[PDB]
């Protein structure tokens, strides 16, 4: 009679995966360096979460401009447009 | 069935014959 | 087995010899300890110990250096929990080096003995025997 | 009643290609048997070990 | 009747019972009351058994005086029990969740032998429980009840058996007493006597006799008739006191050496020196009546007298030769016969009093273990009794009993006499008596002495049929434990109004007469051959000069509940028993209207059942409100009597009670001033007189199913409130503490908008399956967030708040109102238990109305489901435009035997609609014995049948044809009971006239609301990994294995398959289905279950390689 | 000739397995997985074990002991007790109840030795192998349905 | 000698057993409970969940 109140809650997993699908995808319609900018500060590629110094190494850019960059990918992303479809899996 | 090794050890404990200081002192001293 | 499948077509039973258990255990338990007292954690080399049977967290060695599944089959230098899934712990199984021998309860005492036909004694004969109450000639000249 | 034993569970798919690559480690015991202990590129290997 | 504000309810009665129905609850409260010593026992003694006081804890109190050590050097003696005032009130404790208690103060004595003195003080014994007035504990907080128990009495045993390979009589005894220990004389194949005592290998007399003081030629003297003691004494084998009892050291306790003094000592010490052998004051009575050993001695001496022993062997030796009677030296004959397990001169009843005594005496005796081991250590000349009673024992064992245990059961109390029937219940499963399958089939039988003293009729119908059954009406117990039962005493032919009590035994001796006899108005009977029982349970037509007892009225053989069932004489006993079973299974209405036909016992179960406010002292009524009731008691004094408006019951039902009285009325003492939940007027009222017709109708009542007008939802005539209650405790936890508090972390204000400020809803809001009753946010900690989730968490600027949440959300399908909101917390100094910082009770509630699939039942077992409520136009409808309201189906009243209900129906129609006996030409013969003032009766006239004294069918048929016509002139229902009903639905009349009435039907409690349940994913049990169990959870329905083979019969493989691995076990393959199936997949291979693995891994583990090889 | 026919059984059966009874005598002893013996911990720090890390616990317990004392050399009388209560603790954790009374533990309730996970009405063998609670199921009551 | 075998291992066993030298086990038919059947099943696996 002891429910594990740690298992897979099955809907939970398939949202999940839902979510990765359709984060992917909004992720897509930003532009080159704003996807590679925003999936490398937020560790999408190998769950490694790439800080702005080596965003701006990798890309030979000052972190400055990582750090435009990302505002300006942030505030495009909060548009409804590209937000309300991942607004229900928070 | 005398299953129980409480008995089984007490029975075999109460054989060596119990000692005294004088013993002791020959005892400790040979140790 | 470790990998299964909907094949199985042959369940055989049959006893275990030793020399296949120290092949089945992926540790060995030796500290008669569960889980700490204060912090909550498994101990080393208990009978829970994440190094003998896998992490209790997906993914994630003991001592948190490896954390994620980029890492995995590895086993962290430090703490020796190889990072995997956390239901091995469901399935890997632990062994106790004994340092003397000891025998079954199952094919001796149950009736009829097994062990006491094998040898040729009587169940209560062995009774005698096997529980520190009789000794025995192995051999003679 | 509810309760759970002390832990967590991830849900992430087991990508079984890009991984961190590793480096099998012998480990000869005093009998003499080989046990295998796979170890990352980058890390320090220690010379010995309970296998 | 007798009652001051009864209802005015006229009785079919032709007999005339004399005596009174007793308090109906005296087998608990005069227990209890014993068990203390009240003053109300004191006297109920000096009137019967005025010999000596016994106070329950007082005789505990004297047979433990004194404590005497080893040494016989210090002594201390507990003596005189007494009782201060109760802690708190009953509200309180029931609503503080407190055990409703009151202390125990003893005066403890100390004595020391060698320099002398005494050391008196009043030592604090515990908190004992006390029984309300309602005859409950409340322990705990909850209300619960002390079962009586029937366990076999001690006393002496002759039984007898044959032998197939001899075919000859085998006599035998056993004298079980309590506290003590079993002996055995029995006579053996061969003609010799075994004496086996205390369970090993037999023995034959002499041994015990030379061994008891007497001689072989004593043995003679006394047994010279007996042929088989002489032939015994021939084969005695051994002579001789000292070597005999030397023999019985040396076998009876195996190998110790067999000195003379620790055998003659043991002799005692086994079965004389009474601190290891008490046969009680119950066996000790029961012995003396069997062997006539004392009439006039008072019941003392609780231990054996070797007197008795010597007198057994001679009984059981002359049984053997056969005799009739038997006269012992010293006392009064008695006859020899054999005795039953059964009959209930052998099985006794261990009240409530009796079963804490021995619960307190089990806590005794270990604290005079304790007691005396602790005065040994301690030193002399410095302690007191205070340093010696250690009071955890008696604590510990009362909290055990009351607490965990299987005779304190909660009072099932759905309706007032659910309450009033689990009190007077008898309960064979208990501990000292037989598991449910140790039961001896034997035992659950009526055996003819239960006429009287145990209702035949109720009993579960369960796996506990006979186990569990519930005291008659007019039955009383016993001081010693025994159900008397009072009847009437017939001499020289006349029958008196001296009620007289016997026991079973008397019961046996003497010879009983019927109640619905005739007697001449003199107490003389009429016909010389008249119906009487014999002792064996025969039935016999006696001469009218040999009845010395006649019964004291009808229905005596029947509990409290089934006496309450109208033509229950009609009913077969199969129907009759689950009319009583479930006529304790009725819900309160919000309206509880009274039956119009019932019997006498809707008046005095209520009266009694404490579900109905009692003027207490006569009085006028000043201010009458919903809540309290102001009586100025005429001498001065004033009282304000107060309501329970809405107070949830142990099942989940409301528990109002309503003012029944005006603020100028006068009252008297004794009358019912407050209905309860099931009750109008002070009658027992479980449901609603609807209006039923018997006709099956276009299949919707088939096969017991029932159908409805839409008027008894839309008028709300059957509907229940059920007021549930929740409940969140915050408890501390390591990683910080649980604050009930508004916010919550996803939680939005939306779903917030209930909450208040601390986090519990606002008394009145309509909560549904989902809501947050109680807001509780948990510490959790940093624990990792996945890339993605941190990702959506900074782009939508939602941040962790790592306190989690895990607040109280309404079960499913638990809408309604919240009435009231109770929040227990550690600063208010409430003693929570350890760790809960805050416990919050809500009690929601909801107004459930009738629905498909509730279940209504008549009060004659005639069960059903609502298979559908129809509109009202829909409804067969009488010639006036009345519809039915609901539509039973004939094919189920020939088969069951219960036309009961057909006769309830027609007369319930003549109590509607009021008849008027044509006696212009004088009484109709059909009225003849009919009482007066029934000659004419008024439309919703109420009327009685007593049980078995009700309406003769001739009064039915008569009634049936002269009744009066509703407004018009219009005699809707003609003389052969049946009415032509017009179809609402087509409009043709119906080709033949159908059976109409008025019928007192009842809503049980298995509504739908509390059985239907759903899951598709839930929660998952620790150990194996199934879906767990039970609507409180989730879980499934067990699909076990004769389902199993129910789909291997059909060769479904594939579904097998499924539900064996990919529903219940296959622990990766369930989300991998989930998955598929949200994709819109194919459903996956299913794999191999988890009760196919941590099988192997046990094989591996009990070392047996059990290995999987294709090939 | 019967008392060889039984013992003949037993030696063939032995002989044709090629199993050298060896497995009677059980050196080293296998540890059976962490979370088939779970410790879950029920809200409120209440700790829940399954019983059968008690009897694991005994048993190493009595050979870490019986290892010191064979390293002290004490004398036979000790080294033969110890290595009796090793023998009886690996009894009593394949088997609790036979070879003896059963080692009990609170309220005097005998344990659950993995023979009682594998025998009777309560093993696996008797048991949730017979019946499984489902997903995707419900219940109700029911009504005549006279349209269908 | 005593012990119950399957009918067609015997016929089997005798069909083998005429060869290499002819003996034949002498069998008769025997008739046995239901729960005495079902105890003589060869998988373990049933044998036990029983
Ligand atoms: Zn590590």
């Amino acid at each position: 009679f002891i429910e594990d109140s740690e298992a897979v809650v099955a809907v939970d997993a398939v949202s999940f995966t839902l979510l990765q699908d359709q984060l992917q995808s909004v992720l897509d319609t930003l532009s080159e360096r704003e996807a590679g900018v925003v999936r490398l500060r937020f560790g999408l590629t190998d769950g490694q979460p790439r800080t702005l110094d080596e965003i701006g190494q990798v890309y030979g850019v000052t972190r400055e401009r990582i750090r435009q960059i990302e505002s300006k990918t942030m505030s495009k992303l909060r548009h409804p447009s590209r937000s309300q479809v991942l607004r229900d899996y928070l | 069935a005398s299953a129980d090794s409480v008995r089984a050890y007490l029975k075999q404990i109460g054989k060596v014959a119990l000692l005294n200081a004088e013993e002791e002192v020959e005892l400790a001293k040979r140790i | 087995a470790m990998l299964d499948v909907n094949f199985f077509d042959e369940l055989r039973i049959g006893l275990a010899t030793a020399e296949d258990i120290r092949q089945w255990s992926y540790g060995e338990v030796k500290k008669p300890e569960t889980i700490n007292y204060r912090t909550l954690k498994p101990e080393k080399d208990g009978l829970f110990c994440e190094k003998i049977f896998g992490p209790t967290r997906d993914w994630e060695c003991y001592c948190g250096k490896y954390k994620r599944v980029r890492f995995k089959g590895i086993i962290c230098e430090r703490c020796g929990v190889e990072v995997t899934r956390a239901k091995v712990r469901r399935e890997r199984m632990g062994h106790i080096e004994l340092a003397a021998p000891v025998t079954h309860i199952w094919y001796f005492k149950g009736v009829p003995s097994r062990l006491g036909y094998l040898l040729d004694l009587a169940p209560k004969d062995l009774e005698k025997i096997i529980y520190f109450a009789a000794y025995v000639i192995t051999s003679v000249d | 009643l509810r309760g759970s034993r002390l832990g967590a569970v991830s849900y992430e798919t087991d990508r079984n290609h890009d991984l961190a690559p590793r480096q099998i480690a012998r480990y000869r015991t005093d009998n003499g048997e080989e046990f295998e202990v796979p170890f990352a590129d980058d890390a320090e290997i220690p010379g010995t070990w309970l296998c | 009747n007798s009652v001051p504000g009864a209802p005015n309810r006229v009785s079919f009665a032709k007999l005339r019972e004399p005596l009174e129905v007793p308090g109906l609850l005296d087998v608990q409260t005069d227990s209890f009351e014993w068990l203390i010593g009240s003053p109300r026992w004191r006297e109920s003694a000096a009137e019967r058994g005025d010999v000596n006081p016994v106070g329950g804890l007082e005789e505990v109190l004297y047979e433990l005086s004194p404590i005497e050590d080893f040494s016989g050097s210090m002594s201390l003696s507990f003596s005189d029990p007494r009782f201060d005032d109760v802690k708190a009130p009953v509200d309180e404790c029931k609503d503080k969740d407190m055990t409703y208690a009151a202390p125990l103060f003893v005066t403890a004595e100390f004595i020391n032998n060698n320099t002398g003195e005494i050391k008196s003080q009043t030592v604090f014994m515990g908190d004992f429980p006390m029984m309300t007035e309602k005859g409950t504990f409340i322990i705990n907080g909850t209300e619960r009840v002390v079962v009586s128990q029937l366990v076999r009495s001690p006393g002496v045993y002759f039984d007898e058996t044959i032998d197939k390979s001899t075919d000859k009589t085998l006599h035998s005894v056993k004298v079980i007493p309590s506290r003590g220990a079993w002996l055995e004389f029995d006579v053996d194949k061969r003609d010799t006597v075994g004496v086996r005592i205390d369970r090993k290998r037999r023995q034959p007399v002499t041994v015990l006799l030379k061994a008891l003081g007497w001689t072989s030629e004593q043995i003679v003297e006394r047994f010279g008739f007996s042929e088989i003691m002489r032939s015994t004494l021939e084969k005695d084998n051994t002579v001789g006191t000292d070597e005999a009892l030397l023999d019985i050291y040396r076998k009876l306790r195996p190998g110790e050496p067999p000195t003379k003094e620790s055998a003659q000592t043991l002799l005692e010490n086994l079965f004389f020196k009474e601190k290891r052998y008490d046969l009680a004051r119950v066996g000790r009575y029961k012995v003396n009546k069997k062997l006539g050993l004392h009439v006039g001695e008072p019941i003392t001496s609780s231990t054996l007298t070797e007197e008795d022993v010597v007198a057994t062997i001679e009984y059981l030796v002359r049984l053997h030769e056969g005799q009739t009677t038997m006269t012992v030296p010293g006392g009064v004959e008695v006859p020899v016969e054999t005795d039953d397990i059964d009959h209930f001169g052998n099985r006794r009843l261990r009240t409530v009093g009796e079963l804490i005594q021995n619960q307190i005496r089990v806590g005794m005796s270990r604290m005079e273990r304790v007691v005396r081991e602790r005065m040994t250590t301690q030193d002399v000349e410095a302690i007191t009794p205070q340093t010696l009673i250690n009071i955890r024992p008696v604590v510990a064992a009362i909290k055990e009993f009351f607490g965990t245990s299987q005779l304190s059961q909660f009072m099932d109390q759905n309706n007032p006499l659910s309450g009033l029937t689990h009190k007077r219940r008898l309960s064979a499963l208990g501990p000292g008596g037989l598991s449910r399958e140790r039961a001896g089939l034997e035992v659950r039988d009526v055996h003819p002495s239960h006429y009287g003293r145990m209702c035949p009729i109720e009993t579960p119908e369960g796996p506990n049929i006979g186990l569990i059954g519930s005291l008659s009406v007019y039955a009383r117990v016993n001081p010693f434990g025994f159900i008397e039962t009072p009847y009437r005493k017939v001499v020289d032919g006349v029958v008196s109004d001296e009620i007289v009590y016997l026991t079973a035994d008397e019961e046996d001796r003497h010879v009983v007469a019927q109640a619905n006899s005739p007697i001449d108005a003199d107490g003389r009977f009429v016909e010389p051959r008249v119906l009487v029982r014999r002792k064996a349970g025969e039935v016999e037509y006696v001469p009218s000069s040999e009845v010395d007892y006649m019964d004291v009225s009808p229905r005596q053989m029947v509990s409290v509940a089934t006496a309450m069932i109208p033509f229950l004489e009609h009913d077969d006993a199969n129907r009759a028993l689950m009319g009583a079973n479930m006529q304790r299974q009725a819900v309160p209405l919000v309206r509880s209207e009274a039956p119009l036909v019932g019997t006498g016992m809707e008046l005095r179960a209520a009266i009694d059942a404490g579900d109905v406010v009692v003027a207490e002292e006569s009085g006028v009524i000043e201010e009458v409100s919903a809540d309290y009731i102001t009586v100025m008691h005429d001498n001065g004094t004033r009282r304000t009597y107060r309501m329970r408006k809405f107070a949830r019951s142990n099942h989940g039902t409301c528990a109002n009670q309503c003012p029944i009285v005006d603020a100028g009325d006068r009252v008297e003492a004794g009358q019912v001033i407050a209905d309860g939940p099931c009750t109008d007027d002070g009658e027992m009222a479980l449901g609603k007189n609807l209006l039923v017709a018997i006709m099956p109708w276009e299949g919707h009542n088939y096969e017991d199913a029932i159908i409805l007008s839409n008027r008894l939802v839309e008028e709300d005539v059957l509907t229940s409130i059920h007021i549930e209650e929740h409940e969140i405790d915050a408890r501390d936890t390591k990683l910080g503490a649980e604050e009930i508090t508004r916010d919550i972390p996803n939680i939005s204000d939306e779903v917030l908008a209930d909450l208040d400020e601390r986090g519990i809803v606002r008394i009145g809001a309509e909560v549904r399956d989902g809501d947050i009753l109680v807001g509780k946010v948990t510490p959790k900690g940093e624990t990792e967030l996945t890339p993605e989730e941190r990702l959506l968490r900074a782009i939508f600027g939602e941040k962790a708040r790592e306190v989690r949440d895990t607040s109280l959300k309404v079960p499913h399908g638990e809408s309604g109102k919240v009435i009231g909101i109770r929040v227990f917390s550690r600063e208010d100094e409430d003693e929570l238990p350890a760790g809960v910082n805050e416990l919050v009770r809500v009690y929601v509630a909801q107004k459930r109305k009738i629905s498909d699939g509730d279940k209504l039942a008549g009060r004659h077992g005639n069960k059903g489901v609502i298979g559908k409520i129809l509109p009202v136009e829909d409804m067969p409808f009488l010639a006036d435009g009345t519809p039915v309201d609901i539509i039973l189906n004939t094919h189920g009243v020939p088969r069951r035997m219960n036309i009961g209900q057909i006769l309830e129906t027609h007369l319930g129609w003549c109590a509607h609609s009021g008849w008027k006996v044509d006696a212009a030409k004088g009484v109709p013969d059909w009225a003849a014995r009919l009482p007066d003032e029934l000659l004419e009766a008024q439309p919703n006239a109420i009327v009685s049948t007593p049980v078995f004294d009700g309406a003769q069918e001739a009064e039915l048929q008569g009634l049936l044809s002269c009744t009066l016509p509703n407004r018009d002139g219009d005699v809707l229902v003609d003389a052969d009971g049946k009415a032509m009903l017009f179809d609402g639905r087509s409009g043709e009349p119906f080709p033949y006239p159908v059976t109409v009435g008025y019928m007192y039907i009842m809503k049980l409690h298995h509504l739908v609301d509390d059985k239907i349940h759903a899951r598709s994913t839930g929660p998952y049990s620790m150990i194996t990994q199934q879906p767990l169990g039970g609507k409180a959870q989730f879980g499934g329905q067990r699909f076990g294995e004769m389902e199993c083979w129910a789909m291997q019969a059909y060769g479904a493989a594939y579904t097998l398959q499924e539900l064996l691995t990919i529903k219940s076990d296959d622990t990766v393959g369930r989300v991998k289905v989930y998955e598929a199936i949200v994709k819109g997949e194919n459903i996956p291979e299913p794999g191999i279950p988890e009760s196919f693995k941590v099988l192997l891994k046990e094989l591996q583990s009990l070392c047996l390689n059990v290995e999987v090889l294709s090939s | 000739k019967l008392r060889a026919l039984k013992r003949l059984k037993v030696v063939a059966a032995f002989q044709q397995s090629g199993n050298s009874p060896m497995g009677m005598v059980l050196d080293a002893v296998p540890v059976i997985p962490p979370e088939l013996r779970p410790m879950v911990q029920l809200d409120g720090g209440r700790f829940a074990t399954s019983d059968l890390n008690d009897l694991y616990r005994r048993v190493i317990n009595r050979n870490n002991r019986l290892k010191r004392l064979i390293d002290l050399g004490a004398p036979e009388i000790i080294v033969n007790n110890e290595k009796r209560m090793l023998q009886e603790s690996v009894d009593a954790l394949f088997d609790n109840g036979r070879r003896g009374r059963p080692v009990t533990g609170p309220g005097n309730r005998p344990l659950k030795s993995l023979s009682d996970l594998l025998k009777g009405k309560q093993g696996r063998f008797r048991q949730n192998l017979l019946g499984k609670r489902v997903d995707y199921s419900g219940r109700s009551v029911i009504v005549v349905g006279p349209q269908l | 000698p005593g012990s119950l075998i399957d009918r067609a291992e015997f016929e089997a066993e005798n069909r083998r057993v005429v060869a290499e030298g002819g003996e034949p086990a002498a069998g008769r038919p025997v008739l046995m409970g239901i729960t005495k059947a079902s105890l003589a099943t060869d998988s373990w696996l049933s044998a036990a969940s029983f």
